[PDB]
RNA sequence: AGUAUGGGAGAGGAUGGUAGAAUUCCAGGUGUAGCGGUGAAAUGCGUAGAGAUCUGGAGGAAUACCGAUGGCGAAGGCAGCCAUCUGGCCUAAUACUGACGCUGAGGUACGAAAGCAUGGGGAGCAAACAGGAUUAGAUACCCUGGUAGUCCAUGCCGUAAACGAUGUCUACUAGCCGUUGGGGCCUUUGAGGCUUUAGUGGCGCAGCUAACGCGAUAAGUAGACCGCCUGGGGAGUACGGUC
């Protein structure tokens, strides 16, 4: 991130730009993942569901 | 024999010795038999992150052809030489003799 | 793609240092694996940062 | 591992005719060389189960080829087993 | 007593509590505050407002050292990370930079079990 | 069906080394009242100084991002990077052997997790267990701790919803759209368009089916061999036998 400030940038706008930087980075997502241990079977099922949904979305876009 | 690419990182304090060490390695390789296809000195470069509280080191590149016994000797020398901080050895197919990038 | 070609290697690394996926960069499957291996080798050689 | 020169030598030693690379004698000799070479590897890696399957496959292929040679002509079979040093 | 122009504010936000500390460069501490420290004991600790009051009190305490520009480091999820920086800016400080320093393992230790609630 | 020679992709297996991030613990610098946790609390930790922050060390385990309806493997299963040993697969054209093939009762080898034996190691997690809560009761669900175990070496044990709930091999039977590793042909604006092949996905005609659905990766049309079923319980249980 390292959101350096301009000479006259408002602090609120700076915090808004920092929020965009962090949201693009996706740091909070990994922290959310790390809270609990997920079993390999559950991870497999989740990834399978995600892939199926992505394929259906792409087909819908193509149609 | 086989072709190996070697990259060496040398402590800056021992920079003046680099010419001697590479010469000794080449002498050993040639005495065994050896075929030194490439030798490059990238120069003293800054490290993207510190290693043993060192912020910069000397970078050396070599492309050689030698046998298993030699490879073992060079590996042992690199491990037990305190001037060297990190070495990468890669098996390669065919020999690279062209001028490489980062050689400026 | 070789580990010594940092100018090109950097075009597929984010500011945080993470490797950009193939989806966003449009590269091919075979190219992506070589590029990831080269980035890992460059990280080991302390030529590019692991993180930050 | 064996080299191209070694395989060429075995084929030269066991070839019935020119360009003969498909004869049972040549095939069995090549398999025997490969097996006796792999014995050394399996001496140092006892728990490499995945390679032992290929080794067993080589053994089975040699057995089938030897049986075919025995069924077709006994004299060639006896000569081959004698040359290669195999009990049966 | 000692006067330092430059300082850093660490915001250790969590789902249960927010801790705001002010240190100098090289990490020596000057002042600190917490939601539990300033009333709000209970579930209201995690609310952003308590983060704002903690940041205000921490900044007022740190002003004695005469620092007017401070860097910002933020670590952890949960509310209060934004309110703390907003309060620090409002108090009169100048925020030079804001960065996230939340630690990410590269698949190290096993996390605790999931709660069946 | 098999063999020799040129190329290609791959978390296929075994052994050793090495890098970064993070957690725990231990010492040191600043510093003062809380930290932690829950629906809410409480146990627990803290003025012999916690938490937070910075500096230096010990040790164990696993490899973020790339990552994919992706890849490899007979199955079980395989994830950072490097070296050594090693199995299989795909692909081009030549040159060979000449049915050398498919299946397979007994038998034999492999075989997740848990558990067992001897000797090591032990960060985090965690059966048992201890305390704090909720409750009419709480032997549990929630919270604070925590032993075996999870890890390494050498063996044993032979089990799973070990699942596609679909044995192996062979030939044939409308099409349409993806993706992975290769072969061939044509365009030019340096990457695209057609075919072909071996995998891996989504639809769908005919056909099949109690229906749901399957549909060139068949549960369609045919052939070879094997395993298994005959109402629900009693019961994968008793006796005998082998391990
Ligand atoms: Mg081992
Ligand atoms: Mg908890
Ligand atoms: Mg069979
Ligand atoms: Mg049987
Ligand atoms: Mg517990
Ligand atoms: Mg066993
Ligand atoms: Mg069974
Ligand atoms: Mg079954
Ligand atoms: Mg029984």
């Amino acid at each position: 991130p390292q959101v350096k400030l301009k000479e006259g940038e408002p602090v609120d706008v700076a915090i808004r730009r920092f929020k965009r930087s962090c949201e693009k980075a996706g740091v909070l997502a990994d922290v959310r993942k790390r809270e609990f241990y997920e079993k390999p079977t559950q991870e497999r099922k989740r990834k399978k569901a995600a892939a199926v949904k992505r394929y259906q979305k792409k087909l819908a876009r193509e149609s | 024999m086989r072709h190996y690419e070697i990259v060496l990182l040398v402590h800056p304090d021992q920079s003046d010795q680099v010419v001697g060490m590479v010469e000794r390695y080449i002498s050993q390789i040639k005495e065994a038999d050896g075929q030194i296809h490439r030798l490059e000195d990238w120069g003293r470069r800054q490290l993207a992150y510190p290693i043993n509280k060192i912020h910069k080191a000397h970078y050396i590149l070599m492309n050689v052809e030698c046998g298993q016994s030699t490879l073992d000797e060079l590996e042992e020398l690199f491990r037990y030489n305190d001037a060297i901080i990190r070495n990468l050895i890669i098996r390669r197919e065919h020999a690279i003799t062209e001028e490489s990038l980062l050689a400026k | 793609i070789d580990y010594k070609d940092i100018d090109t290697l950097k075009q597929y690394i984010t500011e945080n240092g993470k490797i950009v996926p193939s989806r966003i960069t449009g590269t091919k499957a075979r190219y992506q694996r070589q590029l990831a291996l080269a980035i890992k080798q460059a990280r080991y050689l302390s030529l590019i940062p692991y993180t930050d | 591992a064996l080299t191209n020169a070694d395989r060429a030598e075995i084929i030269a030693k066991f070839a019935r005719a020119e360009n003969d690379t498909g004869s049972p004698e040549v095939q069995v000799a090549l398999l025997t060389a490969q097996i006796n070479d792999l014995q050394g590897h399996f001496k140092a890696h006892k728990h490499d189960h995945h390679s032992r399957r290929g080794l067993i496959r080589m053994v089975n292929q040699r057995r089938k080829l030897l049986d075919y040679l025995n069924g077709k002509d006994h004299e060639r079979y006896t000569a081959l087993i004698g040359a290669l040093g195999l009990r049966r | 007593t000692r006067t330092v122009s430059e300082g850093v504010a660490h915001i250790h936000a969590s789902f249960n509590n927010t801790i705001v500390t002010i240190t100098d460069r090289q990490g020596n501490a000057l002042a600190w505050a917490t939601s539990g420290g300033q009333g709000f004991r209970g579930s209201r600790k995690s609310t952003p407002f308590a983060a704002q009051v903690a940041a205000e009190v921490a900044g007022k305490a740190a002003l004695d050292y005469g620092l007017k520009n401070l860097d910002v480091l933020v670590k952890g999820p949960g509310p209060g990370r934004e309110s703390a920086v907003r309060a620090l800016g409002a108090v009169g400080y100048k925020i030079n930079s804001i960065t996230d320093v939340t630690p990410i393992p590269h698949n190290g230790c096993r996390p605790p079990k999931k709660r069946r609630v």
